[PDB]
């Protein structure tokens, strides 16, 4: 398979701020995978963030991201966003929009395709 | 790597920091891998005169 991903967004958020990311999808894939961001903390290992399925039926959240993270895919241009609610000040990381070429995410460790990173610092 | 910083500049010396000693003296990458050993040397690096 070979999938090209178009991730955009970022900027300079402040403690308590929010982001509205984006990740467009193009190319052929062995399966209709699920989009999402697969982010590491600065100096930390890559970690799962939040998942949405291509059918807009499955959503996932994590404890370190609960209450301040949300994933949604656009119905028109098929660019999945990352809607935010009061992001904390410790998310000064680079968010990678990875790809999982599986219809179901039994485990998040094996990632089929990688995307572009979004380095956003959280300070005023 | 080794160097000397102030006491008020301890918070100023970190990855992603800003200031006349962070952006202008030594910058650490966001995904930096390693360590920082910070100890005081008042009896050696400081002169009473």
């Amino acid at each position: 398979s070979a999938v090209q991903l178009q991730a955009s967004g970022g900027g300079f958020v402040q403690p308590g701020g929010s982001l509205r990311l984006s990740c467009a999808a193009s190319g052929w894939a062995e399966t209709f995978g699920h989009m999402g961001w697969f982010r590491q903390a600065p100096g930390k290992e890559r970690e799962f963030v939040s998942a949405i399925d291509w059918w807009d039926t499955v959503h996932y959240y994590a404890d370190s991201v609960k209450g301040r993270f949300t994933i949604s895919r656009d119905n028109s241009k098929n660019t999945v966003y990352l809607q935010m609610n009061s992001l904390r000040a410790e998310d000064t990381a680079t968010y990678y929009c990875a790809y999982w070429d599986m219809d179901y995410l039994q485990n998040s460790i094996p990632v089929d395709y990688w995307g572009q990173g979004t380095q956003v610092t959280v300070s005023s | 790597d080794s160097f000397v910083i102030r006491g008020n500049e301890v918070s100023q010396i970190a990855p992603g920091q800003t200031g006349n000693i962070a952006d202008y003296n030594y910058k650490l990458p966001d995904d930096f891998t390693g360590c920082v050993i910070a100890w005081n040397s008042n009896k050696l690096d400081s002169k009473v005169g």
